[PDB]
């Protein structure tokens, strides 16, 4: 019922501009912040921008800062973003993801939009190390994902689950919280510096790459990813 | 601003160990910045936030009681000049200052008020009230 | 006289050992915490180790704890550094400097007088700070603009500017980013907050002319340094 429903990605020259949509329903949009999060082909996920509930507080990735603008319409229930001096750097698909407050930080991101493709053609002072790069796994296996940051976060660390050609999906929030509807099998632990997610019994829907985030401080930051493939028969 | 000044002097005169005693501890509390005339009741709130968290039974604890009261008293003044001089967009702004106090809460409870988690946020507010002030 | 002057340096053959010296004078030295920081030839300023004004706080960068002792007599302002289990990559100008951090914001870990140094040959994640040009040739009067990019955000921006002229010392200009030390002229500007910092010198006097130096503050020690830019005279030959 809740929806998120982007467009406005093309293929744009370098320097020149674009603007992209999110439009949102089911959901009371101007109770809550909102972010943009990109996705370079074949690389992790980067949060690009957020901008509170109001639309008068904007953040922004060092690496966008100066170039783009996010936006809001509470009345028109849309958020934006415009993209000037537009780089190679900058392809990627491009998320819009509600936040679970009014403002940023302390927070998660559920649900996401499916994804906008912009194609241009021709830095955070806490680092989130994801353990291990990928893993083989069999049917029932018990799985382990772990994720360090390089100071505490408190408890303020998500996990998302994103299947190949499409969006992410919150599987836990707040290090331990099970977000609703997703299986018992998942759990999360941790506090501090050193978080744990734990598949107790792999079934085939699992195979997917599973990224942490915090969400103490912005600018807010993902784990590299961990790829969750088969295991050959043995 | 004498008010910024004096209540700088204050903390800066709370202080008990030194921060080289404790520079493998940095910490990054992410002070909004992008929060900072329309910005009055946004430093009153931070104000008001200074004074909560150096009021507790912890602070009590911690800092000299002499101190601290003089402390109090510069806070109550600089909360007294603010009020001499969009509500949603107020609301948020308030809203990502108690963010930032509610991670400084949390950090002294998980290094449980040792003295180098104390220098630590004493030092992250003298920079973040200095630059609330634009001091 | 306001003065450090480092001696102690010599020829030496890897494996051997070294006790370097630096007598600090014109000031009261036990209220400083102290520092050495090398610069290899062709490589950027390396921060070594610090130690807090009574002695009780010391602090090294990884590639020299225990080989490196740093230790200070306060009752003969001198500061020491023995260098032992010496390799290739310890032959360095060796600097004495002094922090110019203080108690009340515990801004410790950049510098406001430094020596000379001695010269130490022997025979034969870390935030990265990218100068740039490296080279900058302009006319005298012309003003220069000098970039400093951060590869991670610079905590409380605590980033420093440095002057360095031929046969002198380096002077602190620039600390927190924007704030220029004592005697610094008005015409030396910092600016820029995150990871982009620029220092912009609006009229070249002569003395102008001379290898530009930032460093990062920020973090937990390591402490580190861009690789510099040279602003030099475009001579008419
Ligand atoms: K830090």
């Amino acid at each position: 019922e809740v929806q998120l429903v982007e467009s406005g990605g093309g293929l744009v020259q370098p320097g020149g501009s674009l603007r992209l949509s999110c439009a949102a329903s089911g959901f009371t949009f101007s109770s809550h912040a909102m972010s943009w999060v990109r996705q370079p082909p074949g690389k992790g996920l980067e949060w690009v921008s957020s901008i509170s509930a109001a639309g008068g507080s904007t953040y922004y990735a060092a690496s966008v800062k100066g170039r783009f603008t996010i936006s809001r319409d509470n009345s028109n229930k849309t958020l934006y973003l415009q993209m000037n001096s537009l780089r190679a750097e900058d392809t990627a698909i491009y998320y819009c993801a509600k936040e679970s407050d009014r403002v940023t930080t302390l927070d998660w991101f559920d649900p996401w939009g499916q994804g906008t493709l912009v194609t241009v053609s021709s830095a955070s002072d806490i680092q989130m190390t994801q353990s291990p790069s990928s893993l083989s796994a069999s049917v029932g296996d018990r799985v382990t994902i772990t994720c360090r940051a390089s100071q505490s976060i408190s408890s303020y660390l998500n996990w998302y689950q994103q299947k190949p050609g499409q969006a992410p999906k919150l599987l836990i929030y707040a290090a331990s919280s099970l977000q609703t509807g997703v299986p018992s099998r998942f759990s999360g632990s941790g506090s501090g510096t050193d978080f744990t997610l734990t598949i107790s019994s792999l079934q085939p829907e699992d195979f997917a790459t599973y990224y942490c985030q915090q969400s103490y401080i912005t600018p807010l930051t993902f784990g590299g990813g961990t790829k969750v493939e088969i295991k050959g028969p043995f | 601003s004498l008010g910024s000044r004096r209540t700088l002097m204050l903390l800066a005169q709370m202080r008990r160990i030194s921060l080289f005693s404790c520079l493998k501890d940095r910490h990054d509390f992410g002070f909004p910045q992008e929060e900072f005339a329309e910005t009055i009741p946004v430093l009153h709130e931070m104000i008001q936030q200074i004074f909560n968290l150096f009021s507790t039974k912890d602070s009590s604890a911690a800092w000299d009681e002499t101190l601290l009261d003089k402390f109090y008293t510069e806070l109550y003044q600089q909360l007294n000049d603010l009020e001499a001089c969009t509500p949603l967009m107020k609301e948020d702004s308030i809203l990502a200052v108690r963010k930032y106090f509610q991670r400084i809460t949390l950090y002294l409870k998980e290094k449980k008020y040792s003295p180098c988690a104390w220098e630590v946020v004493r030092a992250e507010i003298m920079r973040s009230f200095s630059l609330s002030t634009n001091l | 006289e306001v003065q450090l002057v480092e001696s102690g340096g010599d020829l030496v053959q890897p494996g051997g050992s070294l006790r370097l010296s630096c007598a600090a004078s014109g000031f009261t030295f036990s209220g400083y915490a102290m520092a050495w920081v090398r610069q290899a030839p062709g490589k950027e300023m390396q921060w070594v180790s610090s130690i807090s004004d009574d002695g009780g706080t010391s602090y090294y960068a990884d590639s020299v704890e225990g080989r490196f002792t740093v230790s200070r007599d306060n009752s003969r302002s001198s500061l020491y550094l023995q260098i032992n289990n010496l390799r290739a990559g310890d032959t360095a100008v060796y600097h004495c400097a002094r922090d110019h951090g203080g108690n009340d914001y515990g801004d410790f870990g950049h510098f406001d007088l430094w020596g000379r140094g001695t010269l130490v040959t022997v025979s034969s994640s870390e935030i990265v700070l990218t100068q740039s040009p490296g080279t900058l040739s302009l006319s005298p009067g012309e003003g220069a603009t000098l970039s400093c990019r951060a590869s991670q955000r610079v905590s409380n921006n605590y980033l420093a500017w440095y002057q360095h002229r031929p046969g002198q010392a380096p002077r602190l200009l620039i600390y927190g980013a924007s704030s220029r030390a004592t005697g610094i002229p008005d015409r030396f500007r910092g600016s820029g907050s995150g990871t982009d910092f620029t220092l912009t010198i609006s009229r070249l006097e002569p003395e102008d002319f001379a290898v530009y130096f930032c460093q990062q503050y920020g973090s937990a020690p390591p402490w580190t340094f861009g690789q510099g830019t040279k602003v030099e005279i475009k001579g008419p030959f």
